[PDB]
């Protein structure tokens, strides 16, 4: 087990620290994440400025769905269901 | 050696009586020179040394050899500094020693330096519109009541060179494919100084200016603020989500991103690159007011 | 040979461990 | 595969309670200094015929 | 338990088994040096010049620069490390091992005083504690110091 191991360390590090194929899907990741910041910062941008009053609910229904108070309270409505449907 | 002494001690009552007077002037320097020891003003031990690229405060005026000036920095404390004609004697002296621009220090500038918001593409254009706009109504929301939001048309690239009624390029000023006449041009350098002069921090709008380095060798001296996309991807991606009318200039967005991607960071004064926007709106609060503080 | 596979298999699962290690 | 990841977590528990040991270096390199620490101390012997 | 245990014995021979074993690990340094102490039948303590080429002329093939033996860069070999004439041209076994790592460390001839003098007095505080037995700082000054 010590050899195998020996052998697997022998190429788990050496020749993949050299591409960082890891750094590579860090990197991705970190692109998914700032493109949902900015894409959340450009639909705050266009939400801030018939037609109006809906605009202006737009502005209250993102807000709300933020609050922690809602979503602890969706989490225990989702726990409190899943326990019904597994009171089987 | 009597009469140094009385000089002395009707300079301090001088100051005294108007340690608390509004100021004169704005002055930026950009001549390194150290008054602290300077012997030669009335009060010993009162100078204020002034270095390049600093701005004070001019108070009022002791006589024609010596003037009463402040520094702009966080707690600054009132005391005297070289007059104009003072100035130019303390210069005479330093060609004397050793062996041009006859830049005097009070450049004659805003009461403060306005704040311009550049990038992260070409203003204008549907995601750089919305991104500025965005921290244009948090700033006027989260302190309103003393900032002020000026917006300009024209192009102010235009300050020294080419205004100077220059004959090689005062020509080429009507077919430049902008509205400027000189006059107008002039009448916002005034507006923006008569703004200034209420001494209320104020913003500049400038639908022009995409580019620190088209704006460094002007009289204004703003503060630059500098909001970027992490990745060109990224900006390419957001570009494409945002619609599909602008497709078609997608590519001078992407030149502008990276041509103002090259600029040195010494250039700006600022940097907001925190991807969530609550971050990058506390990183400029924080800094305009330390910076309003220092002022006040 | 079929079980040191399977401990290479274990291997690879250890190479998975190390896909679980990175 | 989960208790496996458990030991895996156990792995990254090994990794925190003996791979976590390597300090800090403190010489002028990383395997340079072992060959150093390993080659001053070397001496010589006879082997007697 | 029994996995604790291996996961002792696995890290007590990490730095033995799992090293650069391939090509040019320390342990084959080590390895070489037990050769060099059974290389040389003669043990006479001050080889000489004209004697190192007749038998320690083949000194190491992964760590050498190549085989041409005696120094295969006789310049840097013989410049930077100098030429052992101690008497008769008197080699060291310890100055022989500092000249081949060297070879694999990096510093450059005489005029070194920065970096080499940095190693050797570094020894005293914080690179190789060797307060006592100086007698490396009596055959070190006749190569290195
Ligand atoms: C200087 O080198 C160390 C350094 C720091 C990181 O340490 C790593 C070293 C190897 C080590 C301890 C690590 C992760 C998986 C570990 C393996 C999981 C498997 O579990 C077992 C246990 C018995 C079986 C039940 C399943 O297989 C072992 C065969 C296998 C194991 C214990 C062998 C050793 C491995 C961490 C850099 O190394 C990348």
């Amino acid at each position: 087990v010590l050899g195998v191991l020996s052998g697997e360390f022998s190429k788990e590090r050496e020749k993949a620290k050299a591409r960082g194929d890891f750094q590579k899907l860090r990197e991705k990741q970190q692109l998914e994440e700032d493109l949902k910041g900015y894409l959340d910062w450009i639909t705050q941008a266009e939400d801030i400025d018939w037609r109006r009053w809906n605009r202006f609910c737009r502005r209250k229904c993102r807000a709300a769905v933020k609050s922690n108070v809602f979503y602890w309270l969706v989490i225990f409505l989702v726990f409190l269901n899943t326990l019904t449907i597994a009171s089987e | 050696e009597s009469a140094r002494r009385e000089v002395e001690s009707q300079a301090q009552q001088q100051l005294e009586r108007a340690k608390h007077k509004p100021v004169a002037f704005a002055v930026r320097t950009n001549v390194s020179y150290c008054g602290v020891l300077d012997e030669e003003c009335p009060v010993q031990g009162s100078g204020i040394n002034f270095e390049a690229k600093d701005f004070l405060h001019i108070k009022e005026k002791y006589s024609n050899d010596w003037w009463i000036g402040r520094l702009v920095k966080e707690g600054g404390d009132i005391a005297f500094i070289p007059s104009p004609q003072r100035l130019e004697s303390i210069r005479l002296k330093q060609e004397q020693k050793a062996r041009a621009e006859h830049v005097p220090p009070y450049d004659v500038v805003p009461s403060m330096r306005p704040v311009v918001l550049v990038g992260p593409s070409l203003k204008g254009y549907e995601v750089t519109d919305m991104m500025q706009k965005a921290l244009f109504d948090f700033l006027k929301h989260r302190f309103d009541g003393r900032i002020s939001i000026t917006r300009v048309t024209a192009d102010l690239s235009l300050a020294k060179r080419s205004v100077l009624n220059n004959p090689g390029k005062r020509t080429i000023i009507e077919r430049s494919s902008a509205r400027s006449s000189i006059a107008e041009v002039q009448s916002e350098i005034e507006r923006i100084f008569e703004l200034a002069k209420s001494l209320q921090l104020v913003v500049l709008d400038a639908d022009t200016i995409n580019h620190p380095a088209q704006l460094a060798k002007t009289s204004l001296a703003p503060i630059i603020v500098f909001v970027k996309v992490s990745s060109p991807k990224v900006l390419q991606r957001l570009i494409r989500s945002r619609g599909k009318s602008q497709m078609k200039h997608l590519t001078v967005q992407m030149m502008a991103y990276d041509k103002l991607v090259q600029c040195p960071p010494e250039s700006f004064d600022v940097i907001l690159d925190e991807n969530q926007l609550e971050d990058a709106c506390e990183h400029l609060a924080e800094y305009l007011e330390v910076y309003w503080r220092a002022t006040h | 040979c079929g079980n040191y596979i399977l401990l290479n298999v274990f291997l690879a699962i250890a190479v998975d461990n190390l896909a679980d290690a990175e | 595969f989960f208790m496996m990841n458990i030991f895996v977590g156990f792995v990254i528990v090994t990794f925190q309670e003996q791979g976590e040991q390597e300090y800090k270096n403190c010489e002028l390199d990383k395997n340079q200094r072992q060959c150093v620490e390993y080659a001053l101390k070397a001496r010589p012997l006879r082997r007697y015929i | 338990l029994i996995i604790n245990l291996f996961v002792a014995v696995i890290m007590d021979n990490f730095d033995y088994l799992t090293r650069d074993w391939s090509i040019l690990g320390p342990h084959h340094l080590d390895e070489f040096k037990r050769i060099w102490a059974e290389y040389d039948p003669e043990a006479k303590g001050r080889i000489k010049h004209l004697d190192v080429v007749t038998l320690l002329r083949r000194i190491q093939p992964p760590l050498g620069f190549g085989k041409l033996c005696p120094h295969r860069v006789a310049c840097k070999r013989l410049v930077s490390m100098n030429m052992p004439l101690n008497s008769d041209g008197t080699v060291m076994f310890n100055a022989t091992l500092f000249a081949l790592v060297r070879t694999a460390l990096r510093i450059k001839t005489e005029g070194n005083l920065e970096q080499a003098n940095e190693e050797l007095r570094a020894i005293i505080k914080k690179i190789w504690k060797r307060t006592s037995m100086k007698l490396l700082d009596q055959v070190v000054p006749p190569a290195g110091d």
